[PDB]
């Protein structure tokens, strides 16, 4: 036991079917005539049709309600994989290089292998660095963050 | 003549590490044929000390000093010995002039000034200009040092000659 | 080519009147698309405290430029100009244009906040259209000012940066913001400076070996001049050290490959900085000078 | 040179003291030697004290006195005797 | 403004032009000396003590002898094996013979041929050409692979029925180098390439021209032939196919001497060469005097 | 386990040759973390002194 | 999300792979007539296909 | 100026051939000369394709050719349209590269794709239609950069050490696809490119001021981050290969001068643009539309 406890926080995503009720003539919608715009190339011509609609709310209060009626699946795995801070804070290193290498090897995190344009972009601007697993069987990885 | 100037500058830059001084040569129909001059690929040189030891090998001898063993599986210390042997050759720059010329007239056509003790003309069907390095580690150089010259053609064939420092430097060193 | 922009916020008549004054301004769009929301106008999308001039310049490279045409009650009409035709544009820069100028687009360094159209934490920010010499000068002034950042304790370097901030351009003077805040430099400018220093350092090392490699093939006079120049550089650089710089010959293949690849990847960073984008050419300018006619070079 | 190589705790003041050491040059006349060798020596002593991280003086208007570093007191007084004999 | 090194190099010029011959006086070349070379500024010392020159000449002598000591080793091996078997030697190359031939005179001709070959053998003899590929780097690994293939156990039914092809053995036709010595008009042809295959009906050797024609000098009484195989087995064959067989030992020489004398050259990348290995080369980058230079 | 003897003592279980063959054919790992695992050395030496 | 729950069965060259993978069984000498429950899980080539 | 170009097929066309041609409408075909009437032998890269001759030669030849768009196969006649600068056209992509909205495209000789199948377009006897690859700017830039790096690295080396490094260099991975550069050879074009690169690097080394040289060292002393660690690895290996010198701390600036720095940086940028021109291809299309099947796009033509 390292001498301190920790609480994990995880978010899971469910796929649901919704139900809504709306009162009669609760909102007024005014529609205008369509407008057609032409865009001509050499081989073909593309036409764009745009319709303008205006909505105004006529309720003195809430005239519509919503219910989450039914659920059938979990998108996420509801797992216990912890969030990799080395991915979210990639620029940070220990000031002594040998101990930095030792820590990175012990944690199972791989140093960026060579100085490259994609590595520079990942360090400076950020990118989807994690890459997908070879096979996905439980859905998305709901990463647990620790306090 | 640009090859000589470049080689002189390069050897000046490398002298602190290499301790090799530049030696400028001209080759003509007395050393190679017209076809050989037209098709020349590389020129290589090697330094050999008074004891017969090449420069690139270890000072205290090598495993190569052992006798060969006649075993096909051993070749002759095959890969390691091949690497050691190749390591001792060094590559030099060269340029070919493929048409007949007079050497002194050619040099004067370039920017060089020429002032010899005797101004006899020398005519050659073609000329190869190259610079070789001669090793002088102690800042001393012994007349018994030997230098090798290798010419290589596209098919991989080669021709070798060797020279000893006395013939190259007898009066030139005594003059300085 | 027509682009429609709609406001889902609640405009007032004052907002419309403030908007109609920008009738011929240059508005950048993230992507060409028939119908867009007002959130995608201008540079407000990209602004954040951790990035600055370099990132905005890089983003402005790939954006698409549009001109404005007057307004419906709620919708903005934008026009994508075609190459070679001529249009009227608004002078949003800090300097006055004149006939024959080539105009570049730059992120705004400062405002005036006089007429910002603000709609709930969103505001319309437009880039500067300035003549090419001014863009070049301020770009390289910012780059130089970034390099001085690391040792600004001395008084002479502070005087240097003070002189470097001020710029005068044909009867107009203004002060460029300092790229260092709280003794620190933002990440994009830091990477730019690091890349250019790395390029110089790598070149100084690799050039001699590649001179030798090429001279082995042919020994033209140009290589002799390069060799002499590098020998002079090494001699002057080594004046503060004993013995010799002692460059070796037996370099490992992996080290050589890594060095060359690093040199080129560092070169790729600078390509946004070394070139200015010139897209306009002003034929006629009004005496009022706040607007002009230009040929589109995009 | 040795100071430029050394890994000081902070490079800032070491940098300007090394610059002072680099600036030193002797004039043609002999009357100016005392002050320039004084400043060179004081910068060298400051560098040496920093190297072994001793608490160098910092009082207002005060300056570091010239003294040998990490020598035994007997050897210091022997060198003082030698310098006195030179005098 | 400053002056460039090239300008002072040009203006200073040369003052020397000297002819230098190689040690064996085969080739002459000219040496140029430039008065502006950095060679001048060095503090150089030079001395040619006699004992050092004597040692250098001894080492040079040792360098030359490497081929001739090997030839002499082959000769004395021939004599040793001939003494060992009492002068009785078996047929090893396919040829028809007659009992009515006077074999004493062909023995005498064999003796003359031995003397003539020893008189004429040179660095370009079949021995040197045969051993030279052994010095190539791939040689040792190839020999290891060949031995490991040669002595592997017989395949079980499983591997015959399933999986890979059978590992192919060595080709039936080999490449040899030979030295051909003709007595009737003294003529020795050194280092001739030949193809050797073993006859099916009788296990004797048949030698053919590289174009495929049969070499006929077994039928000519006045010629004896020395063959050397890449395994460094040598046959000294007198007419009729009767041969003296032994191995070319070379343990009488240090590895360094043989290696640095005639290790094969290997190329480095240059203009016109494919970056990938083993590709078909384009035209050779000749520089010629028949044509205008491309620039 | 006694019932399992029909399998547990067949020669194929105790012969590791295919495992070694495929282990060599796959070759040593190239990942940098694995390299520290690769570098051991064993030497035969005489027992004389 | 462990690496494996049986090193001796889930690796490319392990004992159970060479024992039950039909591609390894062919290099050994096996009677194809007998049925094997393990075959469907270990015949990696068929699963890949 | 000629806008529409007629091409005549000197070979009788079957139903399958005209089917292939009408499938190929709106593809990009290069032409050696902007003539009014040409033979079908002049179409495409087949008139120039030659292995054992190299990639760079074909690249140069393609760069000199003129580009046309294909339409109207009308019974032994096909009509080629030469696009005009700044207009909007529909373009068909025939290569395996994945296009995306907003990027710029360049024309290059075809690379070798993974499945090794290739498969032919029209094949009239011994003649075959081979089209160039229209490729986004990053991939073309990578190809040119790697080709130059391979040329510089390979010189004066033996085949043995270059084998693995070249095998590694030839392989490109771009947007989840793998390509290999097919036939690199050290050639006159590559050698003059290398000479220009060497001259530019020498001028860059000569021009760089003391503070732009020392900026990286100051950061290494002042800051620590993964990017800086990666840079310092290279610099430390170079320094250690040179001498046993430990990392020297920089000195106080001797001559601060804004104008000198500005002029020197301007010269450096001139040299850097010159070095960049070696690898940056000419942009020929800017895309702003793409079909979801990645078979065609709407593009603006740039000269």
């Amino acid at each position: 036991h390292p001498g301190f406890a920790l609480t994990a926080v995880r978010t899971d995503t469910f796929e649901v079917d919704m139900l809504l009720y709306s009162g009669k003539s609760c909102t007024s919608v005014i529609i205008n005539n369509p407008i057609v715009t032409k865009e001509e190339r050499d081989i073909s011509t593309t036409y764009h049709v745009t319709q303008n609609i205006n909505t105004v709310d006529m309720g003195l209060g809430y005239t519509s309600n919503t219910c989450v009626a039914y659920v059938n699946r979990v998108r996420t795995d509801m797992g216990v994989r912890v969030q990799d801070l080395f991915r979210v804070f990639p620029m940070n290193v220990y000031r002594h290089d040998e101990v930095d290498r030792w820590i990175r090897h012990a944690a199972g995190v791989e140093r960026p292998q060579l100085l490259d344009t994609e590595t520079i972009s990942m360090l400076t601007f950020g990118s989807m660095s994690e890459r997908n697993a070879a096979a996905t069987v439980h859905g998305q990885k709901a990463a647990c963050e620790l306090i | 003549m640009e090859t000589h100037l470049y080689s002189d500058l390069a050897f000046e830059a490398r002298f602190a590490d290499d301790e090799q001084l530049p030696l400028h040569l001209v080759l003509d129909q007395e050393v190679l044929s017209n076809e050989e001059a037209e098709t020349l690929r590389y020129v290589y040189y090697r330094n050999v000390d008074s004891a017969g030891r090449s420069t690139g090998r270890a000072p205290g001898g090598d495993e190569d000093d052992a006798p060969a063993s006649d075993d096909a599986e051993d070749a002759v210390g095959g890969d390691r010995a091949f690497d050691r042997e190749r390591r001792t050759w060094q590559r030099a720059c060269f340029r070919v002039l493929p048409r007949p010329l007079e050497l002194l007239d050619y040099l004067r056509q370039s920017g060089l000034t020429v002032t010899l003790e005797k101004e006899q003309r020398v005519r050659m069907f073609y000329a190869v200009f190259t610079t070789l390095g001669l090793r002088c580690p102690d800042n001393r150089l012994s007349g018994a040092q030997t230098l090798h010259l290798r010419l290589v053609w596209p098919d991989g064939s080669y021709r070798d000659w060797e020279f000893l420092a006395r013939d190259l430097l007898r009066e030139e060193m005594e003059a300085n | 080519a027509n682009i429609f922009c709609t406001f889902d916020h609640k405009l007032s008549i004052a907002d419309v009147g403030k908007l109609t004054k920008l009738v011929a301004a240059v508005v950048p769009i993230p992507q060409r698309l028939h119908l867009i929301k007002h959130y995608q106008l201008g540079l407000h999308q990209f602004v954040d405290h951790t990035r600055g001039y370099v990132r905005l310049r890089g983003l402005l490279r790939n954006m698409t430029l549009t001109l404005m045409r007057r307004v419906e009650g709620n919708q903005i009409l934008l026009h994508v100009p075609t190459h070679g035709l001529l249009y009227t544009v608004l002078n949003t820069g800090p300097v006055t244009w004149e006939k024959g100028d080539a105009l570049c687009v730059l992120p705004p360094l400062f405002h005036g906040r006089e007429n910002l159209l603000t709609l709930g934490q969103w505001e319309l920010v437009l880039p500067w259209i300035v003549p090419m010499p001014l863009a070049l000068e301020i770009n390289q002034r910012l780059l130089i000012m970034g390099l001085f950042s690391l040792d600004r304790s001395y008084e002479e370097v502070k005087a240097a940066v003070q002189q470097l901030q001020t710029i005068t351009f044909r009867d107009a003077t203004f002060t460029i913001p300092d790229p260092v805040i709280d003794q620190h430099l933002l990440i994009d400018m830091k990477t730019a400076c690091l890349s250019m220093s790395m390029v110089a350092n790598l070149a100084s090392e690799l050039t001699m070996t590649y001179v030798r490699k090429l001279a082995l093939e042919d020994s033209s006079m140009l290589l002799v001049k390069c060799q002499e120049l590098l020998m002079r550089l090494d001699r002057e650089r080594s004046v503060g050290e004993p013995r010799t710089p002692a460059r070796p010959q037996h370099v490992s293949p992996d080290d050589e490959i890594a060095r060359l690849s690093a040199l080129f990847v560092m070169l790729r960073q600078l390509d946004d900085l070394i070139r200015e984008q010139v897209v306009f050419t002003v034929c006629d300018v009004s005496p009022d000078n706040k607007s002009a006619t230009c040929i589109f070079k995009g | 040179r040795r100071g430029y190589t050394y890994p000081f705790g902070d490079r800032g003041k070491a940098r300007d003291h090394l610059a002072v050491l680099d600036r030193t040059e002797f004039d043609t006349d002999v009357r100016h030697d005392a002050e320039i060798v004084e400043r060179a020596l004081v910068s060298a002593v400051i560098l040496a004290k920093m190297s072994v991280r001793e608490t160098l003086v910092t009082a207002i208007g005060q300056t570091e006195p010239i003294a040998f570093v990490h020598l035994k007191d007997t050897e210091v007084q022997r060198i003082e005797e030698n310098l006195e004999g030179v005098r | 403004d400053e002056v460039a090194r090239t300008d002072e190099w040009k203006g200073a010029g040369v003052s020397r032009l000297r002819e230098v011959w190689d040690v064996q006086h085969r080739v002459r070349l000219r040496v140029l000396w430039y008065v502006n070379s950095f060679w001048r500024s060095r503090e150089l010392s030079y001395d040619d003590h006699e004992v050092e020159l004597y040692r250098a000449l001894d080492a040079y002598r040792a360098r030359i002898a490497v081929e001739y000591v090997l030839i002499r080793a082959v000769r004395d091996e021939i004599y040793a094996v001939l003494r060992r078997d009492g002068g009785a030697l078996p047929q090893r190359f396919a040829c028809h013979v007659s009992r009515n031939m006077s074999w004493r005179v062909v023995w005498e001709l064999c003796r003359h041929a031995l003397a003539l070959w020893m008189d004429w053998a040179d660095v370009r003899s079949c021995i040197i050409k045969a051993l030279t590929p052994r010095l190539s780097r791939g040689a040792a690994a190839a020999a290891q692979r060949a031995r490991r293939q040669r002595e592997r156990s017989a395949p079980k039914p499983q591997e015959l029925l399933f999986g890979p092809r059978n590992e192919s053995g060595p080709p039936a036709e080999q490449t040899w180098y030979a030295d051909v010595v003709r007595c009737v008009r003294a003529q020795v042809d050194l280092g001739v390439e030949v193809r050797a295959a073993r006859c099916p009906r009788t296990g004797l050797w048949i030698v053919r021209d590289r174009r495929g024609r049969l070499r006929r000098w077994l039928s000519q009484p006045e010629v004896c032939v020395l063959y050397v195989t890449p395994d460094l087995d040598f046959y000294w064959v007198l007419p009729g196919g009767f041969a003296v067989s032994s191995r070319v030992t070379l343990h009488g020489l240090a590895q360094r001497a043989l290696r640095d004398r005639f290790q094969n050259f290997e190329a480095v990348l240059a203009r016109g060469m494919h970056v990938e290995a083993g590709r078909q080369e384009p035209e050779t980058p000749r520089v010629s005097g028949r044509r205008l230079p491309f620039d | 386990f006694v019932d399992a003897l029909k399998t547990l003592c067949h020669p194929v279980l105790h012969e590791p040759a295919p495992c070694l063959q495929t282990f060599t054919e796959r070759g040593p790992p190239s990942e940098p973390a694995m390299q520290r695992l690769l570098e051991c050395r064993f030497q035969q030496e005489p027992m004389g002194g | 999300f462990a690496a494996t729950h049986n090193p001796w069965a889930s690796q490319a060259g392990c004992l159970s792979d060479v024992l039950y993978n039909t591609r390894h069984r062919e290099r050994l000498g096996y009677n194809s007539k007998f049925y094997s429950p393990c075959a469907q899980y270990f015949n990696t080539e068929e699963i890949i296909a």
